[PDB]
């Protein structure tokens, strides 16, 4: 149940404070919002290097500060009992 | 807007008739144009579009000739049945019909100023009318053969008509006489305002008629004399008309040819090929670019002017 | 002419004999016939007429049902109205006239739905869709006014049509009465409809197919040969096609002017009412329609200038027609071993146009102009074709386009040998029959007794038992390379065939190799090698797409070509917009996204849209009904996956992304991938790095491929890992070098970067212990290199007098140079696994190539 | 009420019979199986005007929604209930589109009474029309308990429900499995597709219209027969039927072989047999008129 | 500059009409103009010359609205035989008839993205259309009765409408629908415009408004009154910022300044009114026609103003 | 389309008013008479005695 807005919600949150995210079990969040939240972090992803050399990123279609102390991390168990499978991308 | 000379082909053939045309015009303001005709009916088309939009019966002879209003809003036809009939552009209705020719009519002309109605027959007399009970006014009388042709001023108080009689009379509501012809003169065209300079540049009110002398001459009303005389023509010219920049002069005969004249030289440019058989009127647009011209064959054509 | 008049009028008897049982076969095809293709409609028209013929019903034998049901000015306005020549067009026509149940379209070309509009022009249609929302105001409008009415996209059928199509008609009163929803509509008589679907693999719910009736505008053998000889003529003689159409325009004039005349002078001599000679205007107009039957007779110069072109056309041009109608085939057949890949007509046309004109070094001499015409065809075929298709089936399709070639070509058929490679494998053997088991075993012994059915290798127990000598052949090395003994003279391509078959018999592991050789020997011996080297997409996307078409671009799992697209965008100077799909904002910016592209012209790239099938379909849908700008371009990134729709598999063009076939091709795509820039900047020790890298990568990757031996569990060691270790040799080579030009071998981190490398970049996949202790060893192998000592040896090849010896270039030019001229045989001991690992896999892929050549061929 | 020109045959007359005895017994629904295009909706609705009963049919279009079927089915139940009118609803299975459709209509087959479809308003809307129309009875109730009661009385008494799907053995399987008032609260009549008698005499109804007898036509001592029960020796419109249900029979066969292959199959069906005669008849009529 | 107003008496007196001029609007790009009017016939007038240039026939009614995109390249019109259609301006030839409504078409408007077309009719439905297609993909309801017009905002994601509902209904185009309802007319609401970019601070500094303080000033309607007045309107659920009482008659058509410092309005009073809105007072009043006059435009960059009216005569004011 | 003779007008019904009175709309290229709350298009060739 953690849509792709509601991701890209934590996600804001998480770039304005300067904290790191643990997404534990991240293989559940199925096919459809993996690929989605991808873009998000992406972005999130460019707008921290651009910052390594008011930085901003475009989430949830408004312009968001990425401070640099932020990082996003994920927690899998795969073959769980056959859950989703994170796109390629 | 001075080099609209009509081009072939025929841009809109409007065959959609039984009899003879007689007379064409345009409308002043709508994009329609009307054509009398032989068999008693006044068909309107569309000469943007090619369409024929609906006819006007009413008539119980043949329509000689039809004139519009100023405002464009009132039409006027002639018949053979001694009739000078009056339809509206609103309702497309027969509104008052006005008797008291004693022949065939063969001219009617709305006056500029919107009120009186003129109209010329067999009989002799040019007959004047109000618009709005159909009441004879003023008759006048000096010719004694069959009139043609009769054709106002810009202002209402001077009127033009033609005649068998080998004359021209223009009366002021006679102010002259011509009488200088060779044979019969069967159309009458007025001068517009903008030629004046034109024509001093190459020699007002002035007037211009063809005839059937194979000629088409031209007078002055403030002397009565010939300006200059334009020939050329190998049949009998039924319609002449001014340009409406004042430069050119459009005129047509029964030799099947639009000869488009000028009175800076008084020669032949280029004649058109219109109609198989010979052509009776022709009018010209005021701003547009379209020649029509009216034949006695059955149909209608429209030239596209560049 | 009374001559012909009396034999025409005296067969009343034997055509009221012949009449019902004509019409019952006529009714039958026009009534059932209609779904099926050309093949099965003429086996059930032979079916219907064996049975009439079995119960002794008169029917005419010598008749076509064409000609029968259309008359010569229809069939004359039908091919006026934009339809094609075929006889399956033709009796789709007569389906789409005569119909009783309205009609069902399927035709993927849109010819039928244009020669639809082109039919019913007279009157008016509106052209709208099943999905268009203000659907039923044109329906009803339709219904009350009396217009023809065609509908496409019947997949999203409105059921508001039952009635319509059931004619559940009130006739109260007067008026003619149907009512539909709510609402009671006056039913004009003068109403048609139209449905009309754009794929032949669509399913049907039975109530639709009851109350529909199906016209299927299959593409036919004789139909593509004839548009393939007219665009042939088109490409090589246009002055010739020019006077041919002219010519035909002619012709089909003066034949309507035969059948008017021929009616006038009936008509005339029938209406006469009278005597003919009480006046002299019949016999004037007899004297001119005479006059007018001595101008037929004088046709016979149009005849001879219309002989003189066909045989001219058919003894240039026959054998390249019959060629691409079996590449077409070939291809379409295709789809039913992998079911990804789908090809269209228009992508066949699309490879033909592209052979035609755009070809280089194609000269002006007739003769020649064919044969390379017909080569290039071939080549070309393949290239785009196994683009998009597995390494392992680009073998079966070179083979098929081999057959192909050998069919077209002097040689004869080698139908009973080839019957035998393909089917022969599984007949039955004698009872209790066993050769010498001495020298060969048991399987192979079978196999050679299965073999022996040949007339041609009569003997061969003896003559193996004789040539006891070739242990060559028997076992080791590689018996593709020579292969012994024999099957009057003998053709190369015959000897091929023998050999080919001899190593399926005795070592069908080397299956793959000897059919290398055989499509090599065949057609050319660089006719795979396109395919080693790296996909050319700047070239394909710039040239051989085009804008309306979608760039299919299908990956297996663990490869991914979003960092393909970027970097093409990027090199290419193009803006680009990345959208991943899956979300319903996702959507809606993919539909602006392409909106704006179209209009402006930029490109478009959406990724994993496998996960929406649906929309996938609404997208094909708005690509096929949308006219793009000149140069754009729309990637979609897929997997591969059994849920994509097959229309936008034909629609798109497919680019299948997999593990390149190969150390030689892996190290080939790296060095492609790695900028000559990056690579090439200072030290000079930084190329020996990359290139023990790509090495290194190559290595691992087709160790990954040999499994369970190589590593224990199938890793995914990818673009991200090299791109990792790229980065990190980078930024320790600029840590331990300032701006030096040289560094000597023993500063260099070496303990450093294997470290790292078995740690964080490639360890992190790897869990067993074992596995770890692989990659260590692996790394502590490779990354020291003797402190750089020339004739390093990166492995052997062979244990048996051969050996791999690394390079001692410094410059990226002569590194790639280097592995381009490393040889094109590979072997597992590369990788330093067994020899004997691929035998197995090699022996499944060929009896997997066996089986869908087979299952293809049974199926053609 | 429908200008479609019907042919008669027995199935047609034992269908029609049989039909008629379930609308005359109380409560009671009809379960037709049988190919479509084989006439059991047309024969429902012939039999529904006989007996006076009122066709009332979903008519689905797209995008329709559970509260759309919620809708039409609150208008069906008051029809039958509050203004006591019979009612013959159609519901062909293609008008299914999720369970939310079918569970409603287990629930109204088995008891009458569907809690849950009136709600609020609309509860008080039914509950003053069923006052309105006891008083019109006569009956004079008290309360809502015992109103309820006697609307479901009334809709049991004149709503009756005819199904019409196409056979499959799975499809058998998971109706029975996910709606058991089907198989019990229903009454299910096989029709199936039309057998070869049947044929044979639509085929004969057909052709005894057109003129086609042949004095002269000699009887082979084969004569591949289809039909049984044809009379021997046949005449010349007998074996042309016989011949018309062999191409309908060959029919059948092909496309089984295809569907075997492997490839795609359509169906075929007793409107692609009418469609066929209607063929041979204008065929025929205009061939021989021309020639 | 941003100041140029209308001044008597008029430029040209275009007069080839035949029946009430309906709708007169200007082209983005060319310096021509076209008009609607109720004998089913778009004259396209040159109006720097003055000149009649060319019809479009094919509407089978009297055609009712018609609305340019941004590139210039097209025309959408709507009529009252319940069609729109779509004419190629490059060719001038009609590229498809779409049909669908089920009453009079009232006004139609291509959204600024290009390929989308709004409408309104009388069965109180407004629709959106596909440019490249002709489909429809989405209707909006809620309206009571006849929907006059339909205006889409400037970037596209908000539709305006005004009906005989005595409202005016403003809403999101992509998913969610009727996000305000404004009710404060007491007569029919007729004419709506928006308010362009260079407006938002003359219309804060006019109004009864704090110091913005909250970001996005919102956007802002315009009047639609039968009942002669002129009110616009505000973002969320909309309050009448002011109300310009000062007209004489049904107000027909409303729009701002190209400088959003003025705004013009015409009506039945046969009057093109000037209103100084900071001051909510008429600085400025034209009798324009002889009749009621039923349009007007204004031009982006060139200083002419053009209304059409019943006197079946289409005018064109220079601006000083 | 169907001519009318209705009977017994003693008993005259007001629902004929507008078909008496000839109130109809042209909305369209149509005319739209109004019975009740419901609208129904009237044919041209339509009388009632
Ligand atoms: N006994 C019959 N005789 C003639 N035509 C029939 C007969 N039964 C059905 N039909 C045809 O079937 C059509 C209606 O089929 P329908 O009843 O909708 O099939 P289903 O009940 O399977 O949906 C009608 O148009 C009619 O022509």
């Amino acid at each position: 149940t953690f849509d792709f807005q509601a991701m890209g919600r934590i996600f804001v949150g998480l770039c304005q404070v300067g904290a790191w995210g643990c997404f534990d079990e991240f293989n559940r969040l199925e096919e459809r919002m993996l690929s989605a939240v991808s873009q998000q972090v992406q972005c999130i992803q460019e707008a921290l290097r651009e910052h390594s050399n008011p930085i901003t990123c475009e989430l949830l279609n408004k312009q968001v500060k990425v401070s640099p102390d932020m990082a996003i991390f994920i927690t899998m168990n795969p073959g769980y009992a056959g859950r989703s499978n994170l796109p390629d991308n | 807007p001075k080099e609209w000379i009509p081009r072939p082909p025929e841009k809109y053939a409007l065959s959609g008739h039984r009899s003879p045309v007689t007379r064409v015009i345009f409308h002043p303001v709508f994009s329609v144009m009307v054509s009398a005709s032989e068999d008693a009916t006044i068909k309107v088309w569309d000469y943007e579009t090619g369409d024929f939009e609906r006819t006007l019966k009413g008539h119980t002879d043949s329509v000689q000739d039809i004139s519009f209003d100023h405002s464009g809003k009132l039409l006027a036809s002639c018949s053979a049945d001694m009739t000078i009939k009056l339809w509206d552009f609103q309702g497309f209705e027969c509104i008052r019909t006005m008797h008291g020719h004693d022949h065939n009519v063969s001219s009617v002309a709305i006056m500029p100023n919107g009120d009186h109605i003129v109209s010329a027959s067999r009989d002799k007399t040019i007959k004047m009318w109000e618009v709005q009970t159909g009441y004879c006014v003023k008759t006048f009388t000096g010719h004694r053969e069959w009139v043609r042709m009769v054709r106002p001023n810009q202002d209402g108080t001077l009127i033009a008509s033609c005649s068998n009689d080998q004359t021209v009379r223009v009366w002021v509501v006679c102010k002259a006489e011509l009488r200088e012809h060779e044979h019969v003169v069967e159309c009458i065209s007025w001068a517009p305002e903008s030629s004046y300079s034109s024509i001093s540049e190459a020699t007002g009110p002035f007037l211009l008629s063809g005839s059937r002398d194979k000629t088409i001459k031209m007078w002055d009303v403030s002397t009565g004399m010939c300006l200059m005389t334009l020939v050329g023509h190998d049949n009998w010219v039924r319609g002449v008309l001014f340009h409406s920049g004042g430069k050119f002069i459009l005129s047509c005969a029964d030799d099947k040819t639009l000869r488009v004249w000028d009175y800076k030289n008084k020669r032949c440019m280029k004649t058109l090929n219109a109609h198989e058989h010979f052509v009776t009127s022709l009018d010209f647009h005021k701003t547009a670019p379209y020649v029509v011209t009216g034949s006695v064959d059955q149909t209608v054509k429209v030239w596209e002017c560049r | 002419e009374r001559e012909r008049w009396e034999k025409t009028s005296e067969t009343f008897k034997n055509q009221m004999s012949t009449i019902a049982g004509d019409c019952l076969l006529s009714a039958a095809f026009i009534a059932y016939a209609g779904y099926f293709d050309q093949q099965m409609r003429q086996n059930l028209f032979t079916t219907w007429s064996h049975h009439l013929q079995q119960a002794n019903i008169q029917f005419r034998t010598d008749i076509a049902r064409t000609e029968y049901l259309s008359n010569a000015d229809e069939r004359l306005r039908w091919q006026a109205s934009s339809l094609p020549a075929d006889d399956l067009c033709t009796e789709n026509a007569i389906m789409l006239k005569r119909f009783n149940r309205y009609p069902l379209i399927i035709d993927p070309s849109g010819q039928a739905t244009e020669f639809i509009m082109n039919e019913y022009k007279d009157r008016k249609i509106t052209r709208t869709s099943f999905l268009d929302d203000a659907f039923r105001k044109n329906l009803e409008s339709a219904l009350r006014f009396g217009n023809p009415l065609l509908v496409q996209d019947v997949e999203s059928y409105d059921p508001v049509l039952n009635p319509v199509l059931n004619r559940e008609v009130r006739r109260t009163g007067g008026r003619v009465l149907i009512t539909l929803g709510d609402q009671d509509i006056d039913l004009s008589p003068s109403f048609v409809i139209f449905l009309s679907t754009r794929d032949p693999t669509v399913e049907f719910p039975p109530d639709l197919c009851s109350r529909v009736t199906f016209v299927n505008f299959t593409v036919t053998r004789s139909s593509l040969q004839s548009q393939c000889l007219n665009e042939v003529l088109k490409a090589e003689r246009p002055d010739v096609d020019e006077k041919r159409s002219d010519l035909l325009k002619l012709q089909g004039e003066f034949q309507l002017r035969l059948r008017q005349l021929e009616k006038s002078l009936l008509q005339a001599l029938n209406e006469v009412k009278g005597r003919i000679l009480d006046d002299d205007t019949i016999i004037t107009t007899l004297e001119n329609l005479k006059r007018e039957a001595a101008e037929v007779t004088r046709k016979v110069e149009e005849t001879d200038i219309v002989m003189q072109e066909v045989e001219t056309v058919s003894q240039q041009y026959l054998p390249l027609s019959t060629a691409c109608s079996s590449i077409y085939f070939t291809m379409e057949s295709l789809k039913q071993i992998h079911f990804l890949y789908q090809y269209s007509l228009q992508f066949f046309l699309d490879i033909y146009h592209n052979v035609l004109y755009e070809n280089p070094n194609l000269v002006t001499d007739h003769t020649q102009r064919l044969s390379i015409i017909t080569k290039d065809l071939f080549q070309v075929a393949f290239n785009r074709v196994a683009r998009g298709m597995l390494h392992q089936d680009h073998i079966t399709f070179a083979m098929l386009l081999a057959r192909i070639k050998l069919k077209g070509t002097g040689e004869p058929t080698y139908d009973a040998e080839f019957q035998h490679f393909l089917r022969g494998n599984e007949i039955v053997l004698s009872a209790g029959s066993t050769p010498r088991i001495q020298g060969l075993t048991v399987e192979q012994a079978e196999a050679v007794v299965r073999l022996s059915c040949l007339p041609a290798f009569k003997d061969l127990i003896a003559k193996v038992q004789a040539d006891e000598q070739f242990g060559i052949w028997l076992d080791s090395s590689s018996p593709e390379q020579t292969v012994p003994y024999l099957w009057t003279p003998a053709t190369p391509i015959g000897q091929a065939i023998h050999r080919l078959l001899l190593i399926q018999a005795f070592r069908p592991d080397r299956l793959l190799a000897m059919a290398h050789m055989f499509v090599s020997t065949n057609l050319g011996e660089s006719f795979m090698s396109i395919m080693e080297q790296p996909l050319d997409l700047t070239h394909i996307v710039g040239t051989e797409v085009k804008p309306n078409t979608p760039v299919l671009m299908c990956s297996v799992p663990g490869y991914d070509a979003s960092g393909h697209v970027e970097d093409l965008a990027a090199e290419q100077n193009t803006q680009i917009t990345s959208i991943a799909i899956g979300s319903a904002e996702g959507f809606n910016q993919a539909d602006k996204a392409i909106n704006t592209a179209v209009k402006s012209g930029r490109w478009v790239m959406l990724k994993n849209v496998h996960l929406a099938p649906g929309w996938l379909m609404q997208l094909e849908k708005k690509l096929h009904s949308l006219q793009p700008h000149a140069c754009f371009r729309l990637f979609l990134t897929m997997e591969i996956n059994p849920k994509v729709p097959v229309n936008l598999l034909r629609a798109g063009r497919i680019f299948v992304f997999e593990p390149p076939p190969g150390v030689k091709a892996n190290m080939l795509r790296t060095f492609s991938s790695i900028p000559v820039s990056r690579i090439c900047k200072s030290p000079n020790e930084r190329a020996r790095l990359y290139f023990l890298l790509a090495w290194f990568h190559a290595i691992i990757q087709e160790r990954l491929r040999y499994a369970p031996l190589g590593w224990s569990k199938k890793y995914e060691f990818g673009e991200s890992d090299l791109r990792s270790a790229c980065d990190t040799v980078d930024t320790w080579l600029d840590d331990t070098a300032k701006g030096r030009q040289n560094i000597s071998p023993d500063k260099i981190p070496w303990s450093a970067l294997k470290t790292l490398m078995a740690q964080s970049i490639y360890g992190g996949r790897v869990d067993n212990e074992f596995d770890q202790r692989l990659l260590n060893t692996f790394l502590e192998r490779l990354f020291t290199t003797r402190s750089f000592d020339s004739e390093f040896k990166l492995a052997c090849k062979v244990d048996g007098h051969k050996d791999i010896q690394m390079p001692d270039g410094i410059r990226r030019e002569e590194f790639v140079q280097w592995v381009e001229l490393l040889p094109d045989t590979q072997t597992p001991s590369w990788l330093g696994l067994p020899n004997n690992a691929e035998r197995v896999l090699l022996t499944t892929q060929g009896v997997d190539m066996i089986s869908k050549m087979l299952k293809m061929q049974m199926l053609e | 009420e429908l200008d479609v020109p019907l042919v008669l045959f027995n199935e047609v007359l034992d269908h029609v019979l049989r039909i008629d005895r379930i609308f005359r017994q109380p409560q009671g629904h009809l379960l037709l199986i049988g190919v479509s295009g084989a006439g059991k909706t047309t024969l429902s609705r012939f039999v529904a005007w006989m007996n006076g009963l009122s066709v009332y049919q979903i008519k689905v279009h797209r995008k329709y929604t559970g509260e759309d079927f919620d809708e039409d089915l609150r208008t069906v139940l008051r029809r039958s209930g509050c203004k006591n009118e019979k009612i013959a609803f159609i519901m062909d299975e293609s008008n299914v589109l999720d369970s939310g459709f079918l569970e409603r209509m287990n629930t109204l087959l088995a008891n009458g009474e569907v809690p849950g479809l009136f709600e609020g308003d609309e509860y008080a809307t039914l509950m003053t029309q069923c006052k309105e129309g006891a008083q019109k009875e006569g009956l004079m109730l008290d309360s809502h308990e015992e109103l309820y009661k006697w609307f479901t009385s009334q809709v049991i008494r004149n709503l009756h429900v005819v199904f019409t799907m196409n056979p499959s053995s799975e499809g058998l399987k998971d109706r029975a499995a996910t709606s058991p008032a089907l198989f019990n609260r229903c009454v299910l009549n096989w029709f199936g597709d039309w057998s070869t008698e049947a044929l044979y005499q639509v085929g004969k109804e057909f052709t005894s219209k057109m003129d086609l007898e042949k004095p002269n036509y000699i009887v082979p001592d084969y004569m591949p027969v289809v039909y049984d029960k044809l009379p021997q020796p046949p005449s010349h419109r007998e074996a042309i039927v016989n011949s018309c249900v062999f191409v309908h029979q060959t029919l059948h066969q092909a496309n089984a072989r295809l569907a075997k292959r492997g490839g795609r199959t359509m169906a075929i069906t007793p409107r692609h047999y009418l469609d066929f005669i209607n063929h041979y008849a204008n065929l025929f009529h205009e061939k021989r008129s021309e020639l």
